[PDB]
């Protein structure tokens, strides 16, 4: 709408009001990367018509939208300025994203923090870490939609490797700065005939990218990677491997089982008493309100409730490390086991019949809001 | 995404049912209650920054491990990490609290809340003694039982829209635990 | 889907903030105007029938030509089938009555009409043809309220203007 | 600025559509909004002298600490300077009272409150001491109608809520 | 509609159990005390992740060796294994308080407990200690003689209900001993 | 990715052999059918979108269960993409009939078409309905069987072709089952 | 049953039991007068927790020397454990007047106690000076005769058991002597 010249807009950096437009799109990043050399061509704004323009952000800043003829008019409004010069292909996708068809296909239908890991899948075409997610969750908590997607475009990562005039795509630049950001950018990244909008939640990256440990499993990675670069080990061998990566992604069974949350339980032949190992950890999930006379008492049994594993951390060793100055000192050996424990009656209010009172022995130390 | 108008076209999509008479009374009732959801909404919201510094600060005073090192809202980070992660729950309940259905932060907040708390390494049970806190001053406001903030209201009853957040607060705390 | 308070909901969580004065100012408008549009709903749902019958013969009427052999309507069945594709139409215009917005019309009715009405052929001239004949049909003593006939009048030509 | 209106009709073209009728409804309910909200705001522009004088030395009375030397209140011009600088809070109340949301209230007043009054030494709890005051001092016979002061009170703990 | 309960209790198919509002009062009538009765769970489940951290870490500031090597709070698998084993126990005998039956709670919870900890090598001299810090934090909320919290509520007398829970607490330390 | 003319060298680059008199013949037949290939994709594309509309109304008008509400292509939005859906399908077999092998549809068409379809929830014996449609009209038309049209040709042998198509219709059916 | 609570006290190690109401009946039909007994042990031990605590800071009030440095109630190491005798007189001279005997509290409490109070340098004479404090205090306790707490009796007479306790009191104090 703007200007049929314009490199830049919205002023955020000082240099931009003087920063032409790229007069020929950006070079490769000048690393060595074997595997690029296997992948398809990277598509410009001047090499290639806009009939494959249009199909390329539609597969990678769209995912794999199927945007209709009547569906997103908003980037028809964006496409065809695109068409007329009015401004880069940089600024096109900072256009399509701040539109409302990218907003109600990835923003309310997919989760807060899935809607992060989806933006550096288009945009970047990457999968961030944790400290790039955590600067860009309180953007949208204090700043919101719009100043979010104007990290990624105004950022010096995106001008880099794509510049003004080349469509995103999935970079391999073979030295990276982390050796998890190649595979988590391949396993973010799949081929053909995989949209982001059945996947509601994603659940897999996002507790890959969530804690900074536990890197995400090799199938996982063997399954999008190019072709002489993964044959003679998808025949049969890691390929029942794949085939079940696939109906556990599909449908996201939560990996709470076995990629994080991993808890050695007992065997089932050591409790058998506590039995139907079905049920074996559920307890009573009660809740009370009694406001009025609309309160109710929804009394659910819970699931297996797991140890965390880090409010056991947290506290009984980071906590209470204390248990110091322990001789207690050791005179006369009357004593048997129980040094000093009280009988402990403890009678059962003596509701004026079938109610009785039984007793038990403990040892008994004094609490901490007690003398003096 | 789903409010409480679009909650009975969507059970009405699966029967190819036109909406009749039989729940339109229903629906009509809901809007009965309008200006009693509109102002409940705008009492939560009105001590809302109040709400979640009590919420959080009552959850460190009687478990006080977390403020120990090596604990999870330790550092002066975590903390702010904390204050907003009880901040959002706010606005999402709030949210739903406009809708009439817990449909708009179910996909959004609670969908991987679960496995997100776990892989970073948040106590669950301090989560769920967190939430409570802010169940109960939910009911507190909205009831105009809170004894240090009183707010001027038309007199009525209340108490239907008392069981509706607290439907909410323990949806956030069943797909936590 | 697409209602008023999906509208003013998205935005304060685009904005990233609490609902504000103007949101809560949002919802006050649909007390002044879910007393109008849900009696015209079940003034839909206590007609559909009629609706479906002799308004959906009208296209026939008017475009006779299709009952001939070669085209788009072949034998009796997909007459039977063409009852069926407008009393869901009929279904969708009684779903946006109930919502307040045009949320069920677009992704149920509207988005891939420009696929699916060019593959198979049906013509989409003779669907709006039965639409408008609804749409003109509409009178303030005999149907509905004197409000309720505005807007469910302005629901039929959005499918109008969709569908052309 | 962020109005009922410009978040409908924002969230319409970013959506790249026309006014539908979930948009023309938002604007239905500004018909039964501006007879309570506009009156408030002749109660303020007719009162507004007097609502800082008795309440801006309120947060003196609260923290006469500042008064001292070496502080944020120094001579007599500061504290001159200072019940200007609560005037344009009250100005902005008012200059959202005649909008219907917190369009006004958001990039003149609060968006930058955390970079001018940290580097300058300003306590924002002595703000909203006096812009408290000013809240729980609303009554229905002397002040103005029932539900003017509702919503003027939902204005000004929206100031207490960015501000804290 | 305590049938619909102590189906949901055993793990039978319901996923949950919600009671409604006319069903409320009819559970009310039901058992004896019913506003004493709702009014002590809701002490207890409200404070349920504060009392059992402060249990654990009553057993283990009591007996310093589990947290050495060689003991059984020692490898923390197991010690947050032990930090869930103390909700489980409160979580049982908080809906035996709610039923006012140890029916549930001895064919549920109970049974093979003394066989479970003898085949896992749990100490029964510490976990005893658990139990009793657990009954005198349980008789101290119903009670409001907390010394931290003081929660509101209509005034009178509930130590019917609190000699309940300590009889019930007792089979607690019956069935592990 | 793979054509025919470099299938052989990837069969011949892992014996490092050059490739030569005994098996360059076999790929000399392959250009003695390259006319008979060359008007066999352009029947495929020339009724190519009253190939896929017939295809997917014919698996509608013989299971009625997905257009009842609650099937898969219910809804307008459905059958817009269903109609699409069985296109790409067509559109990557004739990529395939061109290149001379199944490697192109393979890895752009197949590699995660199963769990898009899982996680949609498509019903994977429909679309085996629809493909299967699409194996039965391609070699109607590259054998010239055709009812409703006919096409000229210069007459000769096409059912080598006939069995290639047909043996990459039960691939895209494979990887969907 | 009064055997079986025999099994609970000399075993060397942490076992509780209860008895049921069945169990009850028989145990009050043994015992003479025991709807008092058992009110008598109910008396004490719910108000153990200020006995021990108001007693030995009885003791501090009148000896001012054990919060000497090198006193022994200095540190509180050593004041937690003063409590922990305190309270482990209580508890065995309370079921000393719940079985009606005092063979158990000589064989499993005071038989060693004055050859461990003279190797661990405990002053024998100022702890007869908190344990007549002890005296003192149950004998108000049986018979309502505190001026702070007063507990709601079926009323009569116990002076017997208020004549037992200190037959029981004093044979602490002769053990110490
Ligand atoms: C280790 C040296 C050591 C401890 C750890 C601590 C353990 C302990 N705690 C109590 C008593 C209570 N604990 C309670 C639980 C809570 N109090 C609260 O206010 C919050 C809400 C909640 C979690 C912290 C309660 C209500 C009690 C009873 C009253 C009280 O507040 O003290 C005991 C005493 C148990 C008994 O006497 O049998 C112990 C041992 N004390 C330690 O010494
Ligand atoms: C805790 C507050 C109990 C409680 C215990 C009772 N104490 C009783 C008498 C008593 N207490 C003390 C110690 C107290 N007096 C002091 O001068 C000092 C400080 C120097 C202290 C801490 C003494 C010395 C006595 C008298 C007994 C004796 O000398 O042996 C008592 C009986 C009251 C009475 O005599 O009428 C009780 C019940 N009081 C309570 O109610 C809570 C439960
Ligand atoms: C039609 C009544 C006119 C006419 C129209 C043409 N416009 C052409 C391209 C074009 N138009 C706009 C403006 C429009 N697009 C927007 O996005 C917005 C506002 C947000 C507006 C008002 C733009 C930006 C472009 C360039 C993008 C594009 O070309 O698609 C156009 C094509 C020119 C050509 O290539 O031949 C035509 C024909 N021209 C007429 O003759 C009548 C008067
Ligand atoms: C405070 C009441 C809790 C607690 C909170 C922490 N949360 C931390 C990180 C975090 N939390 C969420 C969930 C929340 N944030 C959102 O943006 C949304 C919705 C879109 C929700 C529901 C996410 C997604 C994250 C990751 C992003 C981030 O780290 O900022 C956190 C930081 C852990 C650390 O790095 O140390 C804390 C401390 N933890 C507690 O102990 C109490 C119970
Ligand atoms: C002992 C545990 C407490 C205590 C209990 C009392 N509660 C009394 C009345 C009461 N309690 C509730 C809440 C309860 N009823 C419900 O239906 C639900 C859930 C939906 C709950 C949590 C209600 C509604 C009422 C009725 C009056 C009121 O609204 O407060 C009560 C008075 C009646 C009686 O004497 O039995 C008592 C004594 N009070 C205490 O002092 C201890 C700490
Ligand atoms: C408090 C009013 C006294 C006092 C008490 C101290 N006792 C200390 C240790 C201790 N006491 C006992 C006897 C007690 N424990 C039992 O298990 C039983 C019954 C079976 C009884 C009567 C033992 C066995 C021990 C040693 C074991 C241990 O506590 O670790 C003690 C600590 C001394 C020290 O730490 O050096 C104190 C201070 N001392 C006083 O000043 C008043 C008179
Ligand atoms: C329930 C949680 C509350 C409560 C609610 C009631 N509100 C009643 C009337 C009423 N409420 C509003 C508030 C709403 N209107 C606005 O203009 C704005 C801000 C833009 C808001 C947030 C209005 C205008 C009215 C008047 C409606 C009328 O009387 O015509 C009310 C009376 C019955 C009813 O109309 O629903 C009740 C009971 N009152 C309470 O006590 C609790 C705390
Ligand atoms: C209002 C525009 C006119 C009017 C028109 C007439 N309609 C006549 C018969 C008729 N109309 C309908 C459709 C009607 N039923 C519905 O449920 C709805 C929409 C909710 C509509 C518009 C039907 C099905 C029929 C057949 C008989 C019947 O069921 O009533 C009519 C009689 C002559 C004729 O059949 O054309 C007229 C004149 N009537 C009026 O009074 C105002 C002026
Ligand atoms: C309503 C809460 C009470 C009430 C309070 C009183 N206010 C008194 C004096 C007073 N009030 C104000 C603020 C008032 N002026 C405004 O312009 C606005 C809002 C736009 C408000 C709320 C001022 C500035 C003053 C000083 C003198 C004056 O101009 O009236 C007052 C008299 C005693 C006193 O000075 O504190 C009372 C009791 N009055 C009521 O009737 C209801 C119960
Ligand atoms: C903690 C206060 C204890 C303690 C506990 C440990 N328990 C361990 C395993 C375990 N505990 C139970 C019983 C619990 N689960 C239930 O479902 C029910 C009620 C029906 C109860 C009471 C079971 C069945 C199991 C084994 C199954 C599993 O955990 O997956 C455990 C781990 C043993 C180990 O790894 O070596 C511990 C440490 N131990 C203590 O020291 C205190 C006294
Ligand atoms: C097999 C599915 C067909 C069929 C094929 C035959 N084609 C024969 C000869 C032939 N075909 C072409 C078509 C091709 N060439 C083009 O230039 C273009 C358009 C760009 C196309 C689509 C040509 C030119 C020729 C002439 C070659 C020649 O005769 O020298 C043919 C005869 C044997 C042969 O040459 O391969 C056959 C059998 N015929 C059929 O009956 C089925 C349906
Ligand atoms: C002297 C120490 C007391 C006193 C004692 C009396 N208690 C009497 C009756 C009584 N006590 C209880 C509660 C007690 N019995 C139990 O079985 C249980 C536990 C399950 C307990 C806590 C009951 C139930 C009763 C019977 C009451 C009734 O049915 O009416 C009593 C009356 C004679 C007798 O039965 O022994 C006396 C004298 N009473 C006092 O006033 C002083 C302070
Ligand atoms: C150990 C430290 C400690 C704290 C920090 C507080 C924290 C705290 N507050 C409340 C409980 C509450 N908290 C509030 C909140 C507020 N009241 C107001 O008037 C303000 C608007 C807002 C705080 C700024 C309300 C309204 C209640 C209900 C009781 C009440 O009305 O006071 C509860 C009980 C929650 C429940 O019942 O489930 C707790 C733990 N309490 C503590 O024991
Ligand atoms: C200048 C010369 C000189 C002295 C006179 C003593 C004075 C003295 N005695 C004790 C300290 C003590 N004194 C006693 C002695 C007694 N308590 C009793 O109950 C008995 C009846 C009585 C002795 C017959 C005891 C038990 C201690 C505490 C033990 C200890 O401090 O280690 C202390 C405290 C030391 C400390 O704080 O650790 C001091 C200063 N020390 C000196 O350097």
């Amino acid at each position: 709408l703007t200007l049929p010249g314009t490199a830049e807009t919205n002023l955020a950096v000082p240099s931009n009001a003087v920063r032409k437009v790229q007069p020929y799109p950006i070079a490769k990043p000048p690393s060595y990367s074997s595997v690029d050399s296997l992948r398809p061509a990277r598509v410009s704004r001047m090499d290639a018509d806009w009939a494959t323009i249009y199909e390329q952000v539609r597969r990678q800043v769209m995912g794999n939208a199927y945007v209709m003829e009547g569906e997103a008019p908003d980037i028809d409004v964006a496409f065809s300025q695109l068409k007329g010069g009015n401004l880069t292909v940089r600024e096109f996708v900072r256009a399509v994203g701040k539109s409302a068809s990218y907003r109600t296909r990835f923003m309310e239908a997919k989760s807060s923090y899935n809607f992060v890991l989806l933006n550096f899948k288009h945009f970047l075409g990457r999968a961030p870490t944790q400290e790039e997610v955590s600067t860009h969750i309180q953007i949208l908590a204090t700043s919101g939609l719009e100043a979010e997607i104007d990290s990624y475009i105004d950022s010096d990562e995106y001008k880099a490797l794509f510049g003004d005039h080349v469509v995103p795509y999935v970079v391999y630049r073979g030295t990276y700065l982390s050796s998890e950001r190649f595979n988590r950018m391949v396993k973010a990244n799949p081929g053909g005939a995989t949209s982001d909008k059945a996947k509601s939640n994603l659940n897999m990256i996002a507790t890959v990218a969530a804690d900074l440990p536990t890197d995400a499993i090799d199938v996982m990675r063997g399954l999008p990677s190019p072709i002489t670069s993964e044959t003679l080990a998808f025949g049969t061998a890691y390929y029942w491997a794949k085939v079940e990566k696939e109906a556990s992604e599909g449908r996201s069974a939560s990996p709470i089982g076995e990629k994080i949350g991993k808890f050695d339980h007992a065997p089932i032949s050591t409790y058998t008493s506590l039995c139907s190992y079905d049920k074996v950890n559920k307890a009573p999930q009660i809740s009370v309100t009694n406001v009025g006379s609309d309160e109710h008492s929804y009394v659910s049994v819970t699931s297996k409730y797991i140890a965390p594993d880090m409010a056991a951390a947290a506290q009984m060793l980071a906590d209470c490390q204390k248990y110091k100055a322990g001789g207690n000192a050791p005179t006369g050996k009357w004593m048997k086991y129980y040094p000093g424990t009280t009988v402990n009656m403890a009678p059962y209010i003596s509701l004026n019949d079938t109610g009785s009172d039984s007793s038990r022995t403990v040892s008994v130390t004094l609490d901490k809001v007690k003398i003096s | 995404m789903l409010d409480a108008f679009s909650r009975v076209v969507v059970n009405s999509d699966a029967k190819a049912a036109y909406v009749g008479g039989s729940d339109l009374q229903a629906l009509k009732s809901f809007i009965a209650d309008g200006n009693k959801r509109l102002d409940a909404v705008n009492s939560i919201v009105s001590n809302a920054s109040c709400m979640v510094s009590d919420a959080v600060s009552g959850m460190i005073c009687e478990n006080p491990g977390l403020i120990s090192p090596g604990g999870n809202c330790y550092t002066n980070r975590r903390m702010a990490a904390c204050l907003r992660d009880g901040e959002i729950i706010l606005r999402y309940v709030s949210y739903a609290l406009l809708a009439g259905d817990a449909s708009v932060l179910e996909d959004r907040c609670l969908n991987g809340l679960k496995e997100t708390y776990i892989a970073l390494g948040v106590p669950t049970n301090s989560s769920i003694r967190a939430v409570s806190i802010m169940k109960a001053q939910a009911v507190a406001f909205i009831t105009n039982t809170a004894t240090e903030r009183k707010m001027s209201f038309a007199a009525g009853d209340c108490t239907s829209l008392a069981s509706e957040v607290a439907s909410y607060f323990d949806r956030v705390g069943a797909a936590i635990s | 889907m697409k209602s008023v308070i999906t509208t003013v909901v998205s935005a304060a969580d685009a904005a990233g903030r609490f609902p504000s004065n103007s949101d809560l100012e949002s919802i006050q408008g649909n007390i002044q105007r879910s007393a109008a549009r849900l009696e015209a709903a079940e003034k839909l749902a206590g007609n559909h029938e009629a609706v479906v019958k002799e308004a959906g013969d009208a296209c026939f009427a008017k475009y006779a030509y299709l009952k001939n052999p070669g085209e788009a309507g072949e034998n009796q069945e997909k007459i039977n089938k063409c009852y069926r594709d407008v009393d869901h139409y009929m279904r969708l215009v009684n779903y946006c009555l109930v919502v307040g917005g045009t949320g069920p019309l677009d992704e149920w009715g509207i988005a891939g009409a420009r696929e699916v009405y060019r593959t198979l052929n049906l013509p989409t001239s003779a669907y709006v043809a039965s639409i408008a004949y609804t749409r003109d049909r509409l009178c303030v003593p005999r149907d509905m309220s004197a409000q309720a006939g505005v807007e469910f009048s302005a629901y039929l030509d959005y499918l109008i203007n969709a569908l052309s």
